[PDB]
């Protein structure tokens, strides 16, 4: 077949690879229980306005984002850094969670690198944003037949905003040279507005919810991911390993390299993976490439 | 090099035993023989002449 | 010789590291964390690369 | 003024990864090598933070029993503050008012003015039980407030002694304020201290592991052109 002919002569040749293939597959989280707490952050009724953006850290958990996918609730759902179906078994360090109030048409430029008054001035996105925004009409409840006028936006300053900034002081905008010093003249004016939401507002002007998810992937330890199960480890021989998002093939070894306590895992030639932590045991394992070779077929 | 993934090396056909033995068998043609060998059957004299 | 052939052995396997404009250098991440419809646009400026 | 060489001391594991038996360069903040370090004693006035801040104390050196950072006094920003006592470590960030000089037979803590709006209160391990040297690196990015340090016992008391040290990543937490300006703190019973601060300044580094895995030697890039060679 290699040759392309019915005769061979004489000799030696190289016709394929083979590799081991791998027997079990392994998957070890550690056992953490206890659910953290997504309720006020979808369900929770004390929002904020643009430029005084709600920060909540969350950690040490598990969590489940099925409630995520299946909720028809949820106007847009857009995520970019990963795919959404991929987070129940992808492991994550820590998670930051955002909430403020948009009008509904300037949804578009919470973007990563995107340009607008929002962007530019109130909250931009980064470029490299690893994380996930959401985002649903609220026209229900932000809303007052008077009108409802306690959200606030900023708008009038000078130069860009950086990706993780809040500013909530009020200072009257020097538009021109004139020092009016607290006064909104002709040359001045306060930079603040108000959008006013009323029931009988377009649709467009509707107010909507907005609440944003980034997540980092460091060299530290993880601490908040899915509830997928670990079983028992295996060793020596070719084995599917997975350990906190880190994933291969190779053969579990014991190890007599001896790692400091605030390491995990080694990289020590050419950022190759060649020892892992236990997350239970503490013990370090031995990463070794599965067994693979050339294939020679000798004929006379 | 040391052992990782993607390549490997191959083993030479000849061996350093092999080697040294046919440059062993050269220096002893070439001392007890001269030229003569290199032309055809090899003839022994002494190395003063 | 010897060493001129050992340093181009060893920057062959450091290559191996690049990036290329990807997110990552490392292809299981890649095909672990994304959808690969467009996991693809990914996966070639590695494969050019390399 | 007592301005001091540095003597090729101040650098941190960067990566947190597990490696040994190679040579690796990193980009990162670092003291450069052979620098002025400003020496202070009876007195402690305040500093600037200036991108990174590189300390230590001297052996014997009982007074010093914490530190202090902030932007304001007037209690109108965010603030941290690190108190040690015999058993814990007071590690509160929380927007205090706070003593210009207070002190910690014997007399106790005088430190806080006043509190509002608290973030974080947990009560930790403490750091500390020809005597023992001191050497601590503070840095901010990303919100983050990495804090290194190492403790080993030298001979002489009035300068900093030749040799290689690196510091390991003790405790992190994401505070997320942004810092210009600290202080230390002094102990008194109802007394001058040797102490150091250095700045950093981003620079290339070649670091060097031994069979163990620890840092034995390294050079910097930039400081001379046969380091440029190397
Ligand atoms: C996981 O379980 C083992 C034994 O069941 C226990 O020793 C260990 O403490 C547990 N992990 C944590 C983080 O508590
Ligand atoms: C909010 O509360 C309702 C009422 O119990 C519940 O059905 C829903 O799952 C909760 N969460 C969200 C995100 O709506
Ligand atoms: C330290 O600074 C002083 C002036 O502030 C300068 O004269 C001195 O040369 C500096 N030290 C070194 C080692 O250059
Ligand atoms: C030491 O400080 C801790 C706070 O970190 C506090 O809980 C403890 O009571 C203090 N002990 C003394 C003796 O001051
Ligand atoms: C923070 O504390 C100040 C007084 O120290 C107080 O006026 C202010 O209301 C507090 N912030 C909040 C959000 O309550
Ligand atoms: C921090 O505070 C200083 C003044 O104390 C100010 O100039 C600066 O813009 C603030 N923010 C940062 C990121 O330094
Ligand atoms: C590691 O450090 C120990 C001292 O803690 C030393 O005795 C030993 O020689 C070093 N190297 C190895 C391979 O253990």
């Amino acid at each position: 077949c290699t040759l392309k002919s019915f005769t061979v002569e004489k000799g030696i040749y190289q016709t394929s690879n083979f590799r081991v293939q791998p027997t079990e597959s392994i998957v070890r989280f550690p056992n953490i229980t206890n659910l953290c707490p997504f309720g006020e952050v979808f369900n929770a009724t004390r929002f904020a306005s643009v430029y005084a953006w709600n920060r909540k850290r969350i950690s040490n958990c598990v969590a489940d984002y099925s409630v995520l996918y299946n909720s028809a609730s949820f106007s847009t759902f857009k995520c970019y850094g990963v795919s959404p179906t991929k987070l129940n078994d992808l492991c994550f360090t820590n998670v930051y969670a955002d909430s403020f109030v948009i009008r509904g048409d300037e949804v578009r430029q919470i973007a990563p690198g995107q340009t607008g008054k929002i962007a530019d001035y109130n909250y931009k996105l980064p470029d490299d944003f690893t994380g996930c925004v959401i985002a649903w009409n609220s026209n229900n409840l932000d809303s007052k037949v008077g009108g409802n006028y306690n959200y606030l936006y900023r708008l009038f300053r000078k130069s860009n905003l950086k990706p993780f900034e809040r500013d909530i002081s009020t200072e009257i905008y020097q538009a021109g040279s004139t020092p009016c010093n607290g006064v909104e003249g002709f040359n001045c004016y306060f930079p603040l507005q108000s959008y006013g939401f009323q029931p009988t507002n377009g649709v467009g002007y509707q107010p909507y919810r907005v609440v944003v998810l980034s997540f980092e992937l460091l060299h530290a330890p993880a601490t908040v991911c899915g509830p997928k199960k670990s079983t028992n480890l295996v060793k020596n021989k070719c084995v599917n390993f997975n350990f906190n998002g880190l994933t291969g093939t190779g053969v579990l070894t014991e190890s007599n390299k001896k790692f400091l306590p605030f390491q995990q895992f080694g990289r020590d030639i050419a950022d190759t993976t060649d020892a892992v932590r236990d997350p239970q045991t503490l013990e370090i394992l031995d990463i070794t490439p599965c067994s693979f070779g050339g294939v020679s077929v000798i004929t006379p | 090099a040391q052992k990782f993934n993607g390549l490997t090396v191959l083993p030479p056909l000849l061996t350093d035993e092999m080697i040294a033995q046919y440059t062993s068998a050269l220096l002893a043609g070439t001392i007890t023989s001269g030229w003569t060998f290199g032309a055809g059957a090899a003839l022994q004299i002494p190395f003063a002449m | 010789v010897v060493n001129q052939n050992a340093q181009a052995l060893n920057t062959l396997v450091k290559q191996l590291s690049s990036n290329f404009g990807a997110i990552s250098s490392v292809l299981n991440d890649i095909l672990s964390r994304l959808d690969p419809p467009e996991a693809e646009v990914q996966i070639d400026r590695l494969i050019t690369g390399r | 003024p007592a301005y001091t060489n540095s003597f090729t001391r101040g650098v941190y594991y960067p990566d947190k990864v597990f490696r040994s038996s190679v040579l690796h360069s990193t980009q990162d903040l670092f003291l450069p090598f052979f620098s002025n370090v400003t020496w202070f004693h009876f007195d402690n006035p305040v500093l600037p933070f200036n991108d990174g801040v590189y300390f230590a104390s001297t052996e014997k050196s009982n007074i010093i029993r914490g530190w202090i950072f902030g932007t304001t006094l007037d209690s109108k920003t965010q603030s941290l503050l690190i108190v040690n006592n015999a058993t814990n470590v007071v590690i509160k960030v929380c927007e205090f008012q706070f003593c210009n000089d207070p002190f910690l037979m014997e007399s106790e803590f005088r430190v806080y003015s006043s509190a509002n709006n608290c973030t974080f209160e947990y009560v930790s391990q403490p750091f500390l039980m020809f005597k023992n040297l001191r050497e601590f690196v503070f840095k901010n990015i990303d919100g983050y407030f990495k804090i290194y340090s190492k403790h080993t016992p030298i001979n002489l008391v009035r300068d900093l002694p030749q040799g290689f040290s690196a510091l390991e990543p003790l405790v992190d937490l994401p505070i997320g304020i942004n810092i210009t300006r600290f202080q230390t703190l002094l102990a008194l019973h109802r007394g001058a201290a040797a102490y150091y601060v250095g700045y950093l300044q981003p620079r290339t580094f070649l670091l060097k592991y031994n069979e163990n895995g620890t840092i034995t030697d390294a050079v910097d890039c930039a400081l001379d052109p046969l380091s440029e060679t190397k």
